[PDB]
């Protein structure tokens, strides 16, 4: 049911990564060349280019958007140990740096507009940091809040996107050291507002292969979490609560439709399809059928 | 007597342009008698800054378009039965083909 | 047409809230104004958005008889 096309751009080099705006009109590229582009659209239907600059001393790994009711922010972490923020005045101009890391940094990712305007930023030797933003007025004031170290080194991040009065915040991390060691690999915190620090709060035990990637769902309005993992074999878990927080962990998809690694993971705005990027070149997409049993629904050929 | 004459004939465009522009002290500072507003935040009661849109105390947008549920920065029209308003354009759009408050209030903002 | 004590419950009023930032994201901004005038009807519990709102400058107190006149001072 899902058919394909090809978009009118160019881009001089290889790219790395793209991120969408909360409406879908803006974009954001970053490419091989230490470059990132902006690509917006009309009403006609076709993407023009507006913007273009150089940033970084070392290759540029993910960039992410930011929710419109604070303004047009950007976000980009580098090898070169920094995470810069950027802003619109027709001219993106550079506003903060996070210096404070002592290797190469491999994921940035904005929280949820519920609880103002922060960031969460973790490095290679394995530990993560969240930022702040006092006041809404200065972009340039930032303040480190919390430190959370893992062990382990570090690959991917996610925020659960809930905003219920009856969940706290929490964090997912994962990692990707291929020791011949079997431990766990992935980790989840929560913030408890009685101590006012992050502990931790579950740990996976059943994956001990690397993970490459890690994304939760829109919960809309949902009584349970749900998660999935990037590794040798897409896998979907799924997070209740019982009445830190006990939690109860089923498996409800061992998928092997690659023969191969995959490497992205992204739901949709509701929750209910799965897209999966492989090392076989082709990008496949999962959704649970009428009986609550995730079946595969189209494979696009790159 | 040129600003009086202008505005017999209803040309305010015209009679503004000439207080910006006029070489007299007199006539350029007539256009400064009381044309400044105080606006608070209705959630907390306490005026705001002169150049901000968030309230200082509730740390939240007091200046959102009841429409386009944005941050308005420039123009904001505003209504003196139920305080609710928002961008210029929006509003007065709305208001052509319904006679509802957009927040939603059951105010009929024109009296029908 | 269900009482106000379903209404209150504090699941029923994330769904809303959902469909609602739903809307806003396509950009049905007419819609959402058409449905959160039937809910104001439907319901009287909820609260409209909080704006700002304009002062006497002498008074201070919350302009909102010579029409052009303070209603206090
Ligand atoms: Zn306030
Ligand atoms: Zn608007
Ligand atoms: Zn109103
Ligand atoms: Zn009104
Ligand atoms: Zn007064």
């Amino acid at each position: 049911m899902f058919v394909a096309r090809s978009i009118a751009a160019d881009h001089k080099d290889l790219i790395h990564d793209v991120s969408f705006d909360f409406h879908g009109r803006r974009m954001a590229t970053c490419s091989s060349d230490q470059s990132v582009k902006v690509w917006d659209k009309s009403e006609s239907g076709d993407w023009h280019c507006t913007a273009s600059w150089k940033t970084h001393s070392g290759s540029v790994w993910r960039v992410t958007w930011a929710h419109p009711e604070f303004g047009q922010v950007l976000a980009s972490c580098s090898f070169d140990r920094t995470a810069a923020v950027w802003e619109e005045i027709s001219h993106w101009v550079k506003r903060t740096t996070l210096v404070d890391s002592r290797t190469s940094v491999t994921d940035v990712k904005f929280a949820p507009k519920h609880m103002g305007l922060m960031l969460a930023t973790c490095s290679a030797d394995g530990i993560v940091r969240i930022y702040e933003a006092p006041d809404v007025m200065n972009l340039s004031q930032w303040s480190l809040q919390h430190e959370i170290s893992c062990k382990l080194s570090c690959s991917c991040i996610s925020w659960n996107p809930s905003s219920s009065r009856a969940h706290s915040p929490m964090i997912a991390v994962g990692s990707d050291d291929s020791s011949p060691n079997a431990m766990a690999k992935v980790q989840i915190f929560e913030y408890n507002e009685n101590t006012r620090k992050y502990a931790k709060a579950e740990t996976l035990m059943t994956v001990t292969d690397p993970v490459h990637d890690i994304a939760f769902a829109p919960n809309l309005g949902r009584s349970f979490h749900i998660l999935a993992i990037a590794t040798k074999d897409v896998r979907i878990f799924t997070l209740k609560p019982v009445r830190p927080t006990k939690f109860e962990i089923h498996i409800v998809a061992q998928f092997d439709n690659h023969n191969s690694q995959v490497w992205r993971v992204s739901w949709n705005i509701t929750g209910t399809v799965l897209a999966s990027s492989g090392d076989d070149g082709c990008v496949r997409l999962w959704k649970a059928n009428y009986m609550d049993n995730w079946k595969c629904t189209g494979i696009l050929k790159g | 007597s040129y600003i009086d004459l202008l505005q017999r004939f209803r040309l305010w465009n015209v009679s503004n342009e000439v207080v910006k522009l006029s070489t007299s002290r007199a006539v350029s500072c007539l256009n400064q008698a009381s044309t400044t507003l105080h606006v608070n935040c209705s959630h907390c009661k306490r005026p705001m800054s002169s150049r901000g849109w968030v309230c200082d105390r509730c740390h939240r947008c007091a200046s959102m378009c009841a429409v386009c549920h944005h941050v308005v920065k420039g123009l904001f029209v505003w209504c003196q039965g139920c305080s609710h308003g928002g961008h210029l354009q929006h509003i007065m759009k709305w208001l052509e083909g319904s006679s509802h408050c957009p927040a939603g209030c059951g105010h009929l903002c024109e009296y029908s | 047409g269900s009482p106000l004590d379903v209404l209150k419950d504090e699941r029923v009023q994330y769904w809303i809230e959902n469909y609602r930032n739903l809307l806003d994201a396509w950009r049905f901004w007419h819609k959402r104004a058409e449905f959160d005038i039937h809910r104001s009807k439907l319901d009287p519990s909820s609260k409209p958005l909080a704006q700002v709102f304009v002062s006497c400058n002498f008074c201070g107190k919350s302009i909102s008889s010579k029409v052009t006149s303070c209603p206090g001072c």
